[PDB]
Formats: structure tokens, C-alpha cells, sequence
RNA sequence: AACGUGUCGCGAUGGAUGACUUGGCUUCCUAUUUCGUUGAAGAACGCAGUAAAGUGCGAUAAGUGGUAUCAAUUGCAGAACAUUCAAUUACCGAAUCUUUGAACGCAAACGGCGCAUGGGAGAAGCUGUGUCAUCCCCGUGCAUGCCAUAUUCUCAGUGUCGAA
RNA sequence: CACGAGUUGUUCGGAAACUGAGCACAACGUUAUAUCGUUUUGUUAGGAAAGUGAAGGAACUGAAAAGGGGCAACAGAGAACCUGGGAUUAUAUUCCAAAAAGAAAUUGCAUGUGGG
RNA sequence: GAUGUGGCCUGGAGGUUAGGACGAAGCUUAUGGCGUGAGCCUAAGAUGGACCGGCCUCUAGUGCAGAUCUUGGUUGGCGUA
RNA sequence: CAGUGUCAAGUUGGCAGGUAUUUGUCUGCCAAAGUUAAAUACAGAGUAGGAAGACCGAUAGCGAACAAGUAGCGUGAGCGA
RNA sequence: AGACCUGAGUGUGGCAGGACUACCCGCCGAACUUAAGCAUAUUACUCAGCGGAGGAAAAGAAAACAACCGUGAUUCUCUCAGUGAGCGGCGAGCGAAGAGGGAACGAACUCGUUGCCGAAUCGGGUCUUACAAGGCCUUGAGUUGUGGCAC
């Protein structure tokens, strides 16, 4: 019966870790991933979901080479006389 | 754009700077210009000049002046 | 407890030995700090730390300063590890310099040269 | 070589072997087993274990026995040989 | 049961790590607006699914 | 009389209202203002005497260096150059910067496995010392394509010639 | 719920290191678009994809060998250990210490004895 | 359904006049007075703790009883099934 | 403008001159390589600084005044206090 | 023998892939919707999709307008103008340009060709305090033509 006993018949996971972006969302049969579409080079990004995009654009994480950099420009990359 | 001979060359070292990387990609060079329209001058090319969509924004968006 | 001027009078045999002491002395403290100890004791910690920090920081300085007058001659400079050369950003390191960037046809010399600009007023 | 940091060999025994453990286990093994029980770099072999046993304690690791806690650090089950005595090594270690 | 991945078995360790109570000194600092760890997990109420 | 009704005083439950706003939204301006193979963005894991989250940082890890500033930080502890060597702050030129990721030696639900090349450690034998096979550890290089190039490298073609 | 602990391997399972149904990097082609297709019926690609056994005077040179590099089985293939313990609060064919409780097997290098 | 109203009311702005620790806003009422009414004003708090009223003009996200209305809370059924 | 077919002329020449054609005058210009600052955009971007508002005032204003793209949900794309 | 010229291998020096994507440039490309139905039309050369750059991009120095007493690269603003233009089941709807006032403006240059030369060019080593717009050397590249000069 559809329902109850065949939420008991479901066994395994479609989906497992991405070691690309980490979200759970890596298919084991098609070793590609549906959030991120690892391995492919380029990530995934659809207009069609800005907030997706918002989710995962540049400014989320830590930018912790960016931060540096972005000091340097600022200070016309000075170095000492 | 690498080639030190290109690089030191001012007839061809403006195409080292990056605004004209992947000119093709934008329709840039000569055959691009010619399916963009730009062959053609005045009452000829009006509505694709500087492009179709320049003239478009122009000519669809509504202006607000500010005592009106 | 290391002053960074002392560190920067001592030599290089010198500051690894003693990054060997204080490497040991943070190693017992650890068994310290697993066996409960005082205050003071566990409260010496981040002195360690802080000084194993500094001689590492003046051997590095040290270190990339001599191997930069190293490939400064001119024999060696095409060579340079690109960890020594200057960083800037990836698009300046391609952009043209400001020498490529002034070249100028004989022609074009010679048209400048020939009519200058001038400074003039109008009464 | 476009690595230039300074990198001595006299430290590395000191992130290879972390700190002793104390708790009843550990404590038991020293008595009955003349076996010390430290925390390891959990990147660590255990042929590079008993190499700074050596270097750090002047031991003779017979035998490493190591695993990973579920905490996520390895812990080390090194057996010193006949020769030398766990608690004496213990008592100069601290322990 | 036996098999993990040992990434996976490195997760599952942060996650144990992280499933701790807060200090109680944290609560007399001055500007302290903590009292509970507030993303408290336990093993049948929400799933990892690593 | 008992439930039960009404009204008033006082309580409870419940969190509206008002004052408060280090927030939002909207508008305007100034610039030697625009990332990444010199490895980015993003993921992951760690780092404090005490430390879950968050913040900050990267085995130099709630930070190193420098220039200013001048007496703290503060929940406790700990420390105790002051004419500036401060767990102060601010800023920034020097440094550091784990596993990844375009990820690029080959792989990967594997903290996996190589080739070349530099090192390190090294039992037993040898004169405590050096030396060191197998094993082990670390650095560096090694994807594909394209451009340039070879103080003029090595080749292929029933392509076109041609020797003396 | 709070505090403090606990998972020990030459041989067990995996991987190093097999092939299967299959997958698809490279290559090539296609597509305005590669984020498409082909890719085991012995097998990629108009397709020059092999880089080293030897020698010969210690690492430098090179024959013949047709069809690039990977992945996909924790129940197929494969795989050298097994009893005793008075040995835990919790692990054990994983721990036990010279009378190893002990008895083995099996790799890789080296040292001697001996050979016909 | 149309229209009028030196008609009522709310948040802000330009003006002008005031008030407040000897107690502002908010909140409570067998708490009276005024108005046909929208409402206004006083009193009392054995309430509160810091802002705010009137008048002219300007301005708007400006007035609730119901939309199987939205969110939060409560509630009889019920010490029941 | 594009595909395909077909494809010139040579300044006694071409192109344009907003009703197709064949003539003959006139006017402007010289396609089928290329570079170029400013005045313009920033209609869900960023970096470093600034200035404001007749705007909102914790069910409002960004989803987020707070360890908020968090807790939680979904195999997943996503959803989201 | 050898050559060039077509193509390989390796060494050396370098570059591309990723991120962002508000605005901008190239393609691709709807439907709801409106027409009181609906198919052309409209929505819309829009959304969604695929590429690419910057601090802006793109455009830009007349094979331009005009028809004047003439203007004079581009871009942008008001206006021309919701138009006695035009497009349109001539329905619903759609829809510009020149001139004029202005912002900006030191705005102009390069090649190819022609004709006069013809390696005067480039790269690489190495000296000058110097990967010099310099000297010396150099077959390496280039005569299947780089570089100079001129209207
Ligand atoms: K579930
Ligand atoms: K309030
Ligand atoms: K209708
Ligand atoms: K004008
Ligand atoms: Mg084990
Ligand atoms: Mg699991
Ligand atoms: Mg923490
Ligand atoms: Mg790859
Ligand atoms: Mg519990
Ligand atoms: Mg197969
Ligand atoms: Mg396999
Ligand atoms: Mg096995
Ligand atoms: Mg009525
Ligand atoms: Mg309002
Ligand atoms: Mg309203
Ligand atoms: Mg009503
Ligand atoms: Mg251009
Ligand atoms: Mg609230
Ligand atoms: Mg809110
Ligand atoms: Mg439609
Ligand atoms: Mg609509
Ligand atoms: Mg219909
Ligand atoms: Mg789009
Ligand atoms: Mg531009
Ligand atoms: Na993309
Ligand atoms: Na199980
Ligand atoms: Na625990
Ligand atoms: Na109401
Ligand atoms: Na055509
Ligand atoms: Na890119
Ligand atoms: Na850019």
C-alpha cells in the first residue's frame, strides 16, 4: 500500500555529500551534483532562482583572500621605501 | 596579447587590453558589426544604433522629470 | 618572553635552537595541561605560542628578504620563484606597462614634436 | 623551489606527538602492560610514532596500536620494550 | 554500523563535539545575551544523514 | 439550597498599547575603486588557560611583524616595555596561511596510489660514532589546449628538390 | 539530563590490486550554446597516443610489442592466524611480554652454512 | 446613488502657542460634564515613569464587526471521549 | 539582418537622396581593416569612504533590529521561521 | 650528403577554463495577457536559456543630413512627438527621424592600398648602474615583406 508501509520500503539514499559545495545533494548513480553540479567546471546558476543565487554568491562565505586583496587596492599597493 | 612584440607595437597593442578580450564573443569585429546592423549610417540604422537594445532602453522607458 | 629586537640581533643557528627550547617547554606544558596544574603554569601558555611565533616570523622575513636580494641580480631575475616576485592582481600583472603603453610610431613623434600644445590666454 | 618558509627537523617530533592521556585505562596499561598512551597527529604513521618516541623520550617503541577516538583525534597505544620501564618514562614525562 | 567514510566519521566527530551545553561563565559576561546552546541536537529528534 | 446569573473590589492567565531603536527602506555624493593557476569565490576541518554557537584567525591559528596610541583586557584567571617590547586599541607596507575547490600527476562515500628529482629519519652488521638495504616521512615538478621559443634540440613523409 | 570515559590488527573488512551490467575523461564530431553525441560486437581518436628488457663504452642511450587514461562488486573473483586467558565499567581471531599463554603462516630486503 | 459640513477622528511636516518629576504618553472607570452625532473635556487611580496638548495651514501606508479574512492568544465542549 | 542561389563597377565609377520601372539632370558622401577621452547606465553587483529623509517603528521596516539564509523541512531542485 | 615545407616529440617562457554578472555587449527566445471570442497583431524583438567584458560598456571620425542664407565623428538631455509621419484582422493597438536649445569636447588617429625606398624591422644573447624605444653580436624570425617617408 502507497503511504505508511511503503515509507517503510524505502532503503539506501539517492543523494550523499558533495565535496564540491557540501549540501547533500551529490547523486551516487550519476556521480554529478544537483546543487552545485559537481564535477562539471562551472557551478550551477539559474535566473529563474535569484534567491538560490543570493544563497551562494560571492560575500557568503569568509572571502578571505578577497578581504586582503581588496585592502591592498585600496592602499594603491604601497610597499615599504 | 603575451607576445613581446605585440605588447611593444602601437599599432597593435591595443588589443592587450582586457576590454578586448573575446571582441568575437561580443560581436565586435567586422563580421559581427555587419550582422549587428552597424554597416549602415542615419535614417538607415536609427533603431540599431549604438544598439538595438541601447535604442529600445531609450526609446521605451519611462522618463519622470522631477517638475512635470 | 623573546623582545623582537633581541630576535633580530640573533642568528639563524641561534633562533632555530631556540625555537627547539620553546617548542619543548609548550610540549610539557601540554602534558600540564592534560594532568589538571596551576594557574600560572597552564597561564604561560600563550607566552610560548606567542614568542614560537615571533622567531618563525623573523627566520621567514629573514629568509624571503635574503632570497630576494638573492634573484635580484640580473643573471637570476627571469628565474625568480613566483612566490618572491610581486603579487598586484592577476590583470595588472597582464596589463601593459606604462613603457609598452607610450609607444608611439616615428610619425606620431615626429607630429608631436612638430605642433606642441601651447600654453596661450586671450585678452 | 617556490617554497620558502623555514622548515627545521628539530620540531617536527612535537606535532607528531601531542600530549599524554591520564585516565584509569591509560594508567592501567602503564602498570600492567608497560604501555604509554598519548595523543597523536591523527596524520601521523605509526612508523613516524615510534620515530619520535625515539627522538623525544630516548624509548624503544616495540609497539604502536593506534586509532581514531570518535572525537576525532588519534590516540596512540605504544608499548616500550623490556629495557625500559613505562612508569619511570611517565614520571620524567609528568605523568 | 561498521562502514564510514572517514570524512564522514571526522563530521560526525565535530558534530559530537559541538553538542555541548553552554558555559555558565559565558552567562555572567557583561554584554552576554546567551543562555542556551539553542542548536542543542539530539540523535532522535533531528538527523544528520551523513 | 445547590448549580447557575449580574455588579463592584482585589488577584491570576495573557502579552496588546505607549515610550524607546547600534535595524530596515529610499535618495544623493566622492575615488591612483573591480577577483583568480603568484590558485579565487565557495565548501570542509581546526585554533583560547577556561570556549557550544558566533566572531576572528590558520599548526606562527580569538593571532606574528610594523607605524601610531599610551594603561589596559575584564566572567574568572594570568601578565604587569609606561621616556612605550601592553593579550590596549586603530591602521598598514613584512609574514604566516591546514583539507579542498577552476583544481591541473592518477583517483575518490579511499584523509588512497604513482613517475622524476632533492632531502630526513633509520634497525642489524662496520670503526659511542658515523654509513645504510627494505619500510617510512617531507619538499618540488608532472592535466589539457594554445602562443612563443630551442645561443639553433630530436625526428617523419612513394610532398618538392638536390647532391658530387 | 550532567559529568567522566570507551572503539588497539602483518593475517579480520576495505584500499593498495580483478573483471560484470555499465559509466564517460581524453580524442574527434556536432551544436548560436557543450551543460550534446560516440566511447567492449577487441575496445578511443584521419588515428604519428608504446619512453623502456637489453646492450655498450653508473645512469645515459635504444630493439619488439597494433587498438589512449580511468572508474563501477564491503554478498561475484581475491584474501598469510587461531586457540587459551583470572583480559575491561565499556574493545578484542585487534589486548597478553621472555617461560610473550602461546602455537603458526606470510611479504620485502639483508647475513651466514652448504652446494655441484 | 449624488453632494455639503469654521463636521469628528489618526500618524508625520511648516507655523504659532502651551504643558510636564508638584508626574508626559499609555492604561483602568456605577466619572461626571458637554455635543443630535462622529467624539471632546474634567475627575480618580490606593496606575505609570518621560515626554507632550491646543489652534492655522500642509501631508498620508489616516477610522473595522463580519471577507470558509491574516498572525498571536484565549475559550465552551471537559476533568468529557 | 540571415540561409542558399547568383554575383558587379571602377571615380567616362559607386552608395544615398523614405512609391516600383526605364531614361537624364542635380546634391551629399566614398562601404566592404582598425584605435579612440568626456558628457550617458548601474532596473536585485561589489571595494573604500561620506551625506541625507514630511519614509517604517518589532504582526511595521529587508526573510533577517537577535549565534538569520540560522533553527527546522524536503531524496532533491528548493523551502525557510 | 643536404635543403624547404608540411607535420610530430621533448625542453624552456607564458596564457585560457573558475568566480561576479546591477548596468553593458552577442545570440536565443516564450506564454499568461490585450483584442470583451481568436488565428495576424499585442504582451515582446520582454521573461526564462547560452555566451562575453568593463569601470562603465557599446558607439564614434560620414558611401551622414539636408534641399537651406545651408549643417558637419560619437553619446546623452529637453524638444521634435502619442505625431493631420507612418505600421495595424487600418481593429485592439503601435510608432520613430532630420532641424532647434543644450551637456561634453584640446578629438582625433592607425593600417591596407598607391609610389619612393628595401631589413633601415622583430626576437635572443651580452655591455652601458639599464629583460633601455641605446650600442655590439646573432640565421634565429622575416624578402610568401617588417619598417621608414609622402600627400
Ligand atoms: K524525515
Ligand atoms: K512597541
Ligand atoms: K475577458
Ligand atoms: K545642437
Ligand atoms: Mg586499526
Ligand atoms: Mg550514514
Ligand atoms: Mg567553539
Ligand atoms: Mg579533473
Ligand atoms: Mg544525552
Ligand atoms: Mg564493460
Ligand atoms: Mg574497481
Ligand atoms: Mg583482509
Ligand atoms: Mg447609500
Ligand atoms: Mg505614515
Ligand atoms: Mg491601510
Ligand atoms: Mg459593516
Ligand atoms: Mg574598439
Ligand atoms: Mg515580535
Ligand atoms: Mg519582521
Ligand atoms: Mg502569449
Ligand atoms: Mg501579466
Ligand atoms: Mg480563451
Ligand atoms: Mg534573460
Ligand atoms: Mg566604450
Ligand atoms: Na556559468
Ligand atoms: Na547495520
Ligand atoms: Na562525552
Ligand atoms: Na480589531
Ligand atoms: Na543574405
Ligand atoms: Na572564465
Ligand atoms: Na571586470
Amino acid at each position: 500500500t502507497k503511504g505508511t508501509t511503503s515509507m517503510g520500503q524505502r532503503h539506501g539514499r539517492t543523494h550523499i555529500l558533495c565535496r564540491r559545495c557540501g549540501r547533500n545533494s551529490y547523486h551516487v548513480q550519476w556521480e554529478r551534483c544537483a546543487a552545485c553540479a559537481y564535477p562539471r567546471a562551472s557551478r550551477r546558476r539559474y535566473n529563474w532562482s535569484v534567491k538560490a543565487i543570493k544563497r551562494r554568491r560571492t560575500g557568503t562565505g569568509r572571502c578571505r583572500y578577497l578581504k586582503v586583496v581588496n585592502r591592498r587596492i585600496a592602499n594603491h599597493f604601497k610597499t615599504p621605501k | 596579447p603575451m607576445c613581446k612584440t605585440i605588447r611593444r607595437d602601437p599599432r597593435i597593442n591595443w588589443i592587450v587590453n582586457s576590454v578586448h578580450k573575446h571582441r568575437e564573443q561580443r560581436g565586435l569585429t567586422s563580421a559581427g558589426r555587419k550582422h549587428r546592423g552597424l554597416r549602415h549610417k542615419g535614417h538607415k540604422a536609427s533603431k540599431l544604433r549604438p544598439s538595438y537594445r541601447a535604442a529600445w532602453r531609450r526609446n521605451n522607458r519611462i522618463v519622470f522629470l522631477r517638475k512635470r | 618572553h623573546m623582545k623582537i629586537k633581541d630576535l633580530r640581533e640573533k642568528s639563524k643557528d641561534d633562533l632555530l635552537k631556540t625555537l627547539t627550547e620553546y617548542k619543548k617547554e609548550l610540549s610539557q606544558l601540554r602534558v600540564v595541561q592534560q594532568t589538571g596544574g596551576a594557574e600560572t603554569r597552564l597561564g604561560r601558555i600563550r607566552p610560548i605560542r606567542k614568542s614560537i611565533a615571533r622567531i618563525l616570523t623573523v627566520l621567514n622575513q629573514n629568509e624571503r628578504s635574503n632570497l630576494k636580494m638573492f634573484y635580484a641580480d640580473r643573471k637570476l631575475r627571469c628565474k625568480t620563484p613566483k612566490v618572491l616576485r610581486t603579487k598586484l592582481t592577476h590583470r595588472r600583472r597582464l596589463a601593459l606597462k606604462e613603457n609598452e603603453k607610450n609607444r608611439k610610431t616615428s610619425r606620431q613623434m615626429r607630429q608631436a614634436h612638430k605642433f606642441p600644445k601651447r600654453v596661450y590666454a586671450v585678452k | 623551489s617556490n617554497r620558502v618558509t623555514v622548515e627545521s627537523k628539530d620540531i617536527a617530533a612535537f606535532n607528531v606527538i601531542r600530549y599524554p592521556l591520564t585516565t584509569d585505562k591509560a594508567m592501567k596499561k602503564i602498570e600492567e602492560n608497560n604501555t604509554l598512551t598519548f595523543i597523536v597527529d591523527s596524520r601521523a604513521n605509526k612508523t613516524e610514532i615510534k620515530k619520535a618516541m625515539r627522538k623525544l623520550y630516548q624509548v624503544k617503541a616495540v609497539k604502536v596500536n593506534t586509532l581514531i577516538r570518535p572525537d576525532g583525534l588519534k590516540k596512540a597505544y605504544i608499548r616500550l620494550s623490556a629495557a625500559h620501564d613505562a612508569l619511570d618514562t611517565a614520571n620524567k614525562i609528568g605523568l | 554500523g561498521r562502514f564510514k567514510p572517514l570524512a564522514v566519521k571526522k563530521k560526525y566527530a565535530k558534530k559530537m563535539n559541538q553538542n555541548k551545553p553552554v558555559p555558565y561563565w559565558i552567562r555572567l559576561r557583561t554584554g552576554n545575551r546567551i543562555k542556551w546552546n539553542e542548536k542543542r541536537r539530539h540523535w532522535r529528534r533531528t538527523k544528520l544523514n551523513y
